[PDB]
RNA sequence: ACCAGGAGUGGAGCCUGCGGCUUAAUUUGACUCAACACGGGAAAACUUACCAGGUCGAACAUAAGUGUGUAAGACAGAUUGAUAGCUCUUUCUCGAAUCUAUGGGUGGUGGUGCAUGGCCGUUCUUAGUUCGUGGAGUGAUUUGUCUGGUUAAUUCCGAUAACGAACGAGACUCAAAUAUAUUAAAUAGAUAUCUUCAGGAUUAUGGUGCUGAAGCUUAUGUAUAUGUAAGUGGAGCCGUACCUGUUGGUUUGUCCCAUUAUAAGGACACUAGCUUCUUAAAUGGACAAAUUGCGUCUAGCAAUAAUGAGAUUGAGCAAUAACAGGUCUGUGAUGCCCUUAGAUGUCCUGGGCUGCACGCGCGCUACAAUGAAAGUAUCAACGUGUAUUUCCUAGACCGAGAGGUCCGGGUAAACCGCUGAACCACUUUCAUGCUUGGGAUUGUGAACUGAAACUGUUCACGAUGAACUUGGAAUUCCCAGUAAGUGUGAGUCAUUAACUCGCAUUGAUUACGUCCCUGCCCUUUGUACACACC
């Protein structure tokens, strides 16, 4: 009968991810999404590294590469009915909604 | 069992199998180097069935004893080939049909409160045995 | 159909480079097949600031 | 479209397409000066804000160059006939943004090292687009076979610390002339604090501005009447 | 969990010295979370002392943390 | 850089790297620091550039067959390495791009890094550079950019000979310690009780106890277990609670409901599981008048103060001027040079890049009782894992093994996985004896991955046990979770680490200095030094 629609939110600016919190769910629990917070995921660090010089002839040094990927969860207890506004609406550069219908 | 430490625990279980009948051997208890590290056989048996102790916490903390998950973890402290020693996944055998030896899916239906409490029934006779 | 063979699906040869046709100083694995020289060009803007 | 992809496959697989979009951004929309693009993904499309100077000649008769971008990337990258959608955007303050100042120089070498002509008014260019700091640097072979550089400068470039991954943009360029080749690159330093600065992050390297004291009357006499 | 069959049980000393002060703290007595002190803190072996000394990270260029190899005929 | 050491290599065998050797070729770039397990250079083919055989063709205006077949394809026997109708003995054929000698562009891992772009390297672990405005000089050039004190410092007082300067340094960005005091979990869970997984008699025993309990076998049925009696045997039996353990939900708890079942709506504890915890998304965070017989009133160490905090502490970052450093073989970066139906281009079949009397470097297991074995106990962390590619593997099962079969999980806080890593801890076998130390060495089969394994793709067994007993002169590395011991992940990867990056574990000795040593920084002074003491 009711429904129940967990809704991942991914990206890599935190700020970003400090964006979506910032108006995503003020403006459902208005209408009492039950978002049960801001559910921290660990992050998802990418390390590369490579060498510097194409050709690499002398003082063979090494050169890292981060890289820093983070989500934050907000699962939300309401009819599809419900969450077709919260999909149009906010919208942030980066991040990205994962919600499935079928 | 969460008792005392299962250096000697791990000792008397395995003669009370061999004492009940239990012993269900494999008939190549001689041959089989326990794993793809040893140069020489094993001294006897008496730790091929023994691992039920080891089963005993990890049936209480790991898993259900799959026997992938079994032989990996356990019995891996080698040095192989000369350059340089590495890990093992020692490859039990017959120990496949330890289940047989005892008589989702649970590993055994005596290892409860049946038979792993008797052995609790040795170690509180153990108790009485460290009494004086 | 004729006078081509190496049936290319075993070996390095022939999964290269897809971003440079360059061989033998690639980076295959992680999605990437970047050609690490290349990739010295092209770290940016695909993340991967450096940090430490 | 849609895979069962993982995540950092995914992440990396925008990258790809990104750090893939803007050589050949530079290839056709040099003529334009090309800055940048950004592009975002909204639900049911997404979206290619590109940036550049001529905008104009972005767009040519009877909007054929638009769907020029429209019919490239969907034949390029195969996705939806719809949910791709470009649209060009004039860059704001061009010589302040000095990317394409360093397409255009390109289009200024052929004045026969036109130094005193173009290239140094480039430096007085970046002063005419008031900038804070500028650099610019051309190596090659000049007057004879032997390579050489200049570096004429204007102002103040960091190249340490936070801020110079941030504030100094700089921007290679190569190109073709007849001798074999004359590497441009140029090193620019712009005020980010005070003009409008919409979203540049509003920074703050390392300055102290001071708050005046604000001097009081210590007295403070009541003359306090009961309304 | 972590550590090691020496460092995991470094650990519990700062495990039992903690628990006795703040149940001493808050429910029993002043004093009595006095009189587990001091007769501790005459050496005290660092029982409530949890030093952050963890490992140091490599460099390239070398094996380890900070040595290396070398004499490429120096 | 020593010193006080510690570990080392240089000795030994082996893997490689470079040479030299040779060869059809053993393709090559790189030669003091700043070439040498480098070129990410862990190669059967591919790579591949080299060597043999082959093979392919690519543009146009001209032009001459006309369309009486200009073509293009196969059989067939030759040529083959394979059917290359590439060629062809003889055959039919889609015929037209008029298949051109002719424009000449095209490719190139072909040449020059001493013609270049780019990046990178070192100069230099540094603390060092510059500019306007003055006085200094005819001028090159100085001054600012210093005497001293101090600093990691061109960092600062301070002489203050422009400064307000400017780059560098610092500042800044990134990492466990930090009140969860705030909201934060399909991670963990703390808990709590509901439980279920229940021994002790540790408990209280009610019934029971020598009367046959407990325990035991035989018989067959049921598809061997079980039932019972007999068999059998002489004290216990059986239930509960307390003590110690699985489990499931304990999400706005219970009972409600709507619902197939969550919630509130209905009340109760009014909290019949909350956030310690891992995770942040924050701000806290030695946040330093911290007192100290004041050093040029300022940067008087003191260890003293905290009690998450005596830096939680390493990295990245890097100026001016430069080098004939390295890279044309990373690139559609490129001058020029060279070549192009007869290729250096290109695809095929091979070969090689691995070959060896020898030299040299990075590095692996040793040379053993602190040890080699057997056992037992039983702690990681960084990570990684399959939808246009064969990944991670759970489970059963089979096989000395190697592996193989069958069936899952998993696009990943959720599954592999609580990755329950190694060395070490604990009893034994050993009894120092090139031994059981040490596993090179050669046979043999069994295997895996793949079209293909042959100074080998790797892997299993039972043989084979050499050198090797702490390594000469020389010589490298480094100061706290560091050195070293000890694993593991990732990187390349059809299979191949024996190397390189990261990760954790075990955890020391010694210095807390100085300028003999090789050092390095614009202070003074010397010169007959240009390309600067080679």
């Amino acid at each position: 009968s009711v429904h129940r629609i967990r809704i991942t939110l991914t990206s890599r600016n935190v700020r970003s991810l400090e964006n979506v919190c910032r108006d995503l769910i003020n403006g459902a629990k208005n209408q009492n999404l039950r978002v049960k917070g801001p559910v921290r995921m660990p992050t998802k660090t990418l390390r590369i590294t490579t060498r510097k010089t194409p050709c690499g002839e002398g003082s063979k040094t090494w050169d890292r590469f981060q890289m820093r990927i983070h989500k934050r969860i907000i699962d939300l207890h309401s009819p599809s009915e419900i969450v077709k506004k919260i999909t149009s609406i906010n919208i942030e550069p980066g991040v990205e909604v994962e919600v499935t219908i079928a | 069992v969460k008792d005392i430490d299962q250096h000697a625990v791990t000792k008397a279980v395995a003669v009370f199998l061999k004492k009940t009948g239990k012993l269900k051997v494999p008939d190549q208890m001689d041959i089989v180097k326990t794993a793809k590290f040893k140069e020489l056989a094993p001294y006897d048996p008496d730790w091929f069935y023994v691992r039920c102790a080891s089963i005993l916490r990890h049936l209480y903390h790991r898993s259900p004893a799959g026997v992938g998950s079994i032989t990996k973890i356990y019995g891996g402290r080698k040095r192989n080939g000369v350059h340089p020693s590495h890990f093992c996944r020692a490859a039990d055998g017959a120990a496949r049909k330890a289940l047989q030896a005892l008589e989702g899916r649970k590993l055994s239906s005596i290892g409860q409160r049946d038979l792993d409490r008797i052995a609790n029934q040795i170690v509180f006779k153990q108790r009485d045995a460290a009494k004086q | 159909t004729l006078w081509y063979s190496h049936p290319r699906k075993y070996g390095q040869g022939s999964r290269c480079c897809r971003a440079c046709s360059n061989r033998h100083g690639l980076i295959r694995k992680y999605g990437l097949n970047i050609c690490r020289q290349c990739f010295r060009e092209y770290a940016n803007d695909i993340g991967f600031k450096k940090l430490d | 479209a849609n895979l069962p992809i993982s995540k950092k496959r995914k992440f990396v697989s925008d990258g790809i397409f990104k750090a893939e979009l803007n050589e050949f951004l530079t290839r056709e929309l040099a003529e334009d000066g090309y800055s940048g693009v950004e592009v975002r993904v909204t639900p049911s499309r997404t979206e290619i804000i590109i940036m550049a100077t001529k905008t104009q000649q972005v767009l040519g008769e009877k909007g054929r160059r638009i769907r020029e971008l429209t019919a490239m990337v969907q034949k390029r990258f195969n996705f939806e006939t719809g949910r791709i959608e470009l649209y060009a955007e004039k860059v704001a303050a061009r010589g302040l943004c000095a990317i394409a100042q360093a397409e255009s120089l390109r289009y200024k070498l052929t004045g026969g090292l036109a130094v005193r002509r173009a290239c140094y008014g480039v430096l007085r260019y970046i002063m005419e687009s008031g900038a804070k700091g500028c650099e610019v640097v051309v190596s090659g072979k000049l007057r004879g076979q032997r390579a050489k550089s200049m570096k004429f400068v204007d102002g103040l470039m960091i190249h340490s610390g936070d801020p110079c991954n941030d504030y100094v943009e700089t921007a290679t360029r190569h190109v073709l002339l007849r001798q074999g080749v004359l590497g441009i690159k140029v090193k620019v330093m712009l005020p980010y604090d005070p003009k409008n600065k919409i979203g540049p992050k509003k920074p703050l390297p390392d300055n102290v501005s001071v708050v005046e004291p604000k001097e009081e009357k210590i007295y403070e006499t009541p003359e306090t009447e009961y309304k | 969990s972590g550590g090691g069959h020496v460092a995991q049980i470094y650990a519990i000393r700062q495990a039992i010295s903690k628990a006795l002060v703040a149940f001493y703290q808050k429910y029993v007595d002043e004093a009595s979370k006095k009189e587990i002190k001091d007769i501790l803190v005459q050496y005290d072996r660092t029982l409530l002392v949890g030093d952050p000394r963890r490992c140091e990270p490599k460099k390239f260029g070398g094996p380890g943390a900070r040595a290396r190899y070398q004499k490429s005929y120096r």
